């Protein structure tokens, strides 16, 4: 890099051989494309290995709620599913723990849609810590228990609209 | 015999691409099949339940089906106009090569503008072939895929558009021959107007000389007035039948919509089918409405077809090569020639015999009637002989090659006209590649150096337009410069020296003795002081060689015809 | 049509001509407006002479008291179920019956007198198979007793909201 | 003359705009409703703006 | 018709001699260095676009077959 000026560098550029040389290429003429197709194959090859959850969303609180009932059978007793107290905001009150007990046969309710079995989910005791302190948790409250349960190929996530119509 | 039995051999040679071209034609009827079955899906059946899944995939496909269908119609446009493109510099090539074969008789009988408006409305063939006619008769032609498609989804309407197509053949059928008629109309109009042009601009020197400005105002006047009232006819008769075509259209469009509510409301077909079928029919009568506002094209070309057929039927000079006749030595020899202008006209040449040897400096004199002007244009064959035969070197011309003996004849005319380029270039037309060396000498010859060197370019010097930019002497002496460069065997002087001084004629008969180094020369001219030093003097009258001999011999009989044209001429 | 340029047709295109006629005019000096006026007759003759319209199911509705009055007894009213679309189940008939004197109820509006509408139990075919029609259920039946001459349309704002003072 | 054009420009995109209307009108209420006697003048009124 | 029969025997009479009017096969640079007519007579097509169009008709007729199955 630190080379002066050549000879073959002043050759190279000498109007006599520009001349001659007609319909002209760069000098890697395979660099270019070379390095688009790298990129396309590795964005190809991190969309197909790459992995994406699925987050499904006044003592003995219950987070029973509507939700796929595939979604509840995918998951198990004891799931980690976190809940989040609307009391206050999710990063100032943080995100407790509700244990998440398996869901009743039989749906709370209706109104919403036919698969709301209701995953009834109970919190551990020991997530709502001195910071929280919402005991007047007001049971009549839907504080929104995040449930996840399972995850999901990038491509598959991508492709999945061509694999749902039938 | 030219017609478009001419263009069918050269499809055939690239019937290749051209099926190639079909099959590509093919997959685009396929493609814009696929769009309306996708807006009939999503009309059916996302709409109907719900959707948001379909939709999306029926998106991506229909924007990759787009993207795909709009690069295979610029390939398939691209490579047609390329395969058309061939065959019309091959039609190019092969009209000018006949036109230059034509004998002079077709071009003294025809105006410049005449035969230059063929030439220039091959362009109108050349425009297309390589336009979006050809690819739209394809697209009409390749509409039974939609066809087989419509009869699924209805056997009413599809008899309807079945029936529709008749009326657009009998429309334009009917709309056909009126503007072919109103079109050639326009052709003869138009090949008047560039002959009166071309006569105008090569002859305005005389225009602008004389007082006739308002003389030929007024005839262009008129000639414009006529040529704007028939494009006029061609562009009235042409908006009536595309409205013919419009009025087609929507009087089946109209029937279908109501045949569609009718068969919808009764639960027959659905309102996505109905839709779908309407694009359908929308898509085949596309190509008829797209070839409907290039009917004067189609007409245009036909009369194209027909003048350039007119052109290139013609008998042309008959080219006799075989055995490669040699180059000859001077020998002329007339015998028994009777000539006549024109079939009723008099008799210019009665019972000419002549016979001129290797290096006789043949002198020809007479009045003005005699047949001595005729010859060298007799010599070239450019004069059929009524009656006998020429010969040189024993072999006639009626079965030589007008090339091989035109290039080995330099006649020299009163007249001379120039080429519009340089002095050195026009001294070296008959081979354009010589060098300075020749030119320098044939012009010392000539008489021409000095003035072309006096010059402020010399002998690169640009004449003009027919050597405007040189006096009447001046292009003579370029003349004979220009006979001289490519040794002619046989020289000839048609009245070359009368345009001339007295201190250019002397100069000339000078050279003279070296110009007919070993050449066979002759000379014709008013005058007979020109030809006193020739071997032979030949007297005619009305077309009769009286007497010949000796310039001595001549003078030595007062009762004879060339002693009273001295008497007249001192 | 098929008449050659005549000498007419040159005068007409000659430039000295041209020259001499300032401010001129078209060939038909007067064919567009006359067309004009002759659509516009037209549109409004046609607008004058245009006229434009479980078991024991019932489409007892709001509705216009005269509208019901104009209907009697067996006129052609039409029903459309909601469990699916239109033209997948089918319009399928439900005759009327006389709309009963007493309203159904005065919520909606005052002319809600239940214009009572049954089945003819010919129309829902095995395509529809709708059996289980859920009799609390209100399907739309299209009741149509009466035609208005198109200009009618015209008839109806403009006029009544002249009407108002 | 090109005041004229102009008018008779106006006057054509004024009737172009007529079609989209009466093909919604039919699919609106002569599909829906089953309603002949409507489709009949409709194909008139689109016959004389055609 | 009657022209239409002349047509045909004249398409068929060509087409019976047919591989006797091909001009010889020559590579890029032969054709680049030709009259300045015949260059234009005998250039074929570029293979890039060919090879293009056979992509795209290749893709929908895969897209097709594998849509089917
Ligand atoms: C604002 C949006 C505008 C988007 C642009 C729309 C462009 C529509 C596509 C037109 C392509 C059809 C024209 C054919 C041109 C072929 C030129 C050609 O063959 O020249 C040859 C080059 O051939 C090619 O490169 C193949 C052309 C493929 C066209 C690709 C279309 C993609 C364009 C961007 C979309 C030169 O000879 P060669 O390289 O030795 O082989
Ligand atoms: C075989 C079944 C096909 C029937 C198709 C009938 C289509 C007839 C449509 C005619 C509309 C043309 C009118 C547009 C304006 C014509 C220009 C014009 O006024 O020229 C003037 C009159 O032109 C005409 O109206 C000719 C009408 C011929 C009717 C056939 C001057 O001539
Ligand atoms: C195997 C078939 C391979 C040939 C494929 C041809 C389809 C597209 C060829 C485009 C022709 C372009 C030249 C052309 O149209 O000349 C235009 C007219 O050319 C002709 O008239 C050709 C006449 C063909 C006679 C065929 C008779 C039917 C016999 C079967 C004039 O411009």
């Amino acid at each position: 890099l630190d080379t002066p000026v050549r000879e073959k560098d002043e050759n190279e550029f000498l109007p006599a051989h520009l001349e001659l040389i007609e319909t002209p290429v760069s000098r890697r003429p395979r660099l270019v494309a070379y390095f688009i197709m790298g990129f396309l194959v590795i964005a190809v090859i991190l969309s197909v290995l790459g992995q994406v959850e699925i987050v499904a969303t006044d003592d003995t609180l219950e987070v029973t709620a509507l939700v796929q009932n595939k979604d509840i059978g995918f998951i198990n007793v004891g799931q980690n599913a976190i809940i989040k107290v609307e009391a206050f905001p999710y990063t100032r009150y943080g995100y407790l723990v509700g244990k998440v007990k398996n869901i009743n046969l039989d749906a709370i309710e209706d109104q919403k849609l036919g698969l709301v079995f209701n995953v009834i989910v109970s919190v551990e005791e020991n997530d709502l810590s001195t910071g929280n302190k919402h005991i007047p948790l007001s049971s009549g409250m839907a504080v929104t228990a995040e449930i996840k349960t399972g995850m999901r190929s990038v491509i598959s996530y991508l492709l999945s609209p061509l694999e749902e119509s039938v | 015999k030219f017609d478009f039995t001419w263009f069918i051999p050269a499809i055939i040679k690239y019937r290749k691409i051209f099926i190639e071209t079909l099959v590509v034609s093919v997959f685009l009827q396929l493609f814009a099949l696929i769009t309306p079955l996708f807006f009939q899906v999503v009309m059916d059946k996302v709409l109907v339940h719900r959707g948001f899944s379909t939709l999306n995939v029926i998106t991506v496909a229909l924007s990759v089906v787009v993207v795909f269908e709009i690069i295979l119609s610029g390939l398939r446009t691209y490579i047609f106009a390329h395969s058309t493109s061939r065959i019309d510099v091959e039609l190019g090539a092969k009209l000018f090569r006949h036109l230059l074969a034509l004998p002079i008789s077709y071009f003294e009988s025809r105006r410049v503008g005449d035969t230059v408006a063929r030439v220039r409305e091959l362009d109108q063939i050349r425009n297309f072939l390589t336009g979006q006619a050809l690819t739209s008769v394809l697209d009409l032609l390749f509409s039974f895929i939609f066809f087989a498609v419509m009869w699924y989804y209805s056997p009413k309407l599809t008899l309807v558009i079945l029936f529709s197509l008749p009326c657009y053949a009998a429309w334009s059928v009917f709309i056909s021959p009126i503007l072919r008629r109103r079109l050639d109309d326009k052709f003869s109009r138009n090949a008047d107007n560039q002959s009166f042009l071309v006569e105008s601009v090569t002859a305005i020197n005389t225009i602008k000389a004389m007082a006739v400005s308002p003389q030929m105002t007024n005839i262009w006047d008129k000639q414009l007035a006529g040529y704007v009232a028939a494009g006029f006819k061609v562009t009235v008769l042409a908006t009536i039948g595309q409205q013919g075509i419009q009025l087609i259209q929507k009087t089946v469009m109209i029937i279908n919509l109501w045949l569609g509510a009718h068969l919808v409301i009764s639960g027959d077909l659905s309102i996505g089918q109905l839709i779908a079928f309407n694009m359908l029919a929308g898509q085949i009568v596309a190509p008829v409405i797209r070839l409907a506002q290039i009917w004067q094209d189609f007409q245009q070309v036909g009369i194209s077809v027909t003048r350039l057929g007119d052109v290139l039927n013609s008998p042309t000079e008959s080219y006799h090569g075989k055995l490669a006749l040699p180059e000859i030595n001077g020998n002329i020899t007339f015998r028994n020639i009777r000539f006549r202008y024109k079939p009723d006209s008099p008799v210019i040449l009665d019972n000419i015999n002549l016979s001129i040897k290797q290096g006789e400096v043949i002198g020809i004199v007479g009045r003005s009637g005699s047949g001595k002007s005729t010859l060298t244009k007799l010599i070239q064959r450019f004069y059929i002989p009524e009656n006998g035969q020429v010969l040189i070197d024993g072999h006639d011309l009626a079965l030589a090659d007008p090339n091989w003996l035109r290039r080995q004849v330099g006649v020299v005319l009163q007249d001379n006209v120039l080429l519009n380029r340089s002095i050195i270039d026009n001294i070296s037309l008959a081979n354009p590649g010589m060098s300075v060396e020749k030119v320098i000498y044939a012009a010392k010859l000539a008489g021409a150096h000095d003035f072309i060197s006096e010059l402020r370019e010399g002998y690169n010097t640009i004449v003009g337009e027919q050597g405007a930019g040189l006096s009447g002497g001046q292009r003579q002496r370029i003349a004979i410069a220009r006979a001289l460069v490519n040794n002619p065997k046989i020289l000839i002087f048609d009245e070359a020296t009368s345009a001339l001084d007295y201190e250019s004629e002397h100069i000339i008969m000078r050279n003279m003795h070296k110009i007919c180094k070993g050449r066979t020369v002759i000379i014709i001219a008013h005058r007979l002081s020109t030809v006193k030093n020739a071997d032979r003097i030949i007297v005619m009258e009305k077309g009769k060689i009286v007497e010949q001999g000796k310039h001595k011999e001549l003078l030595s009989e007062p009762e004879s015809l060339y002693s009273y044209l001295y008497q007249l001429q001192s």
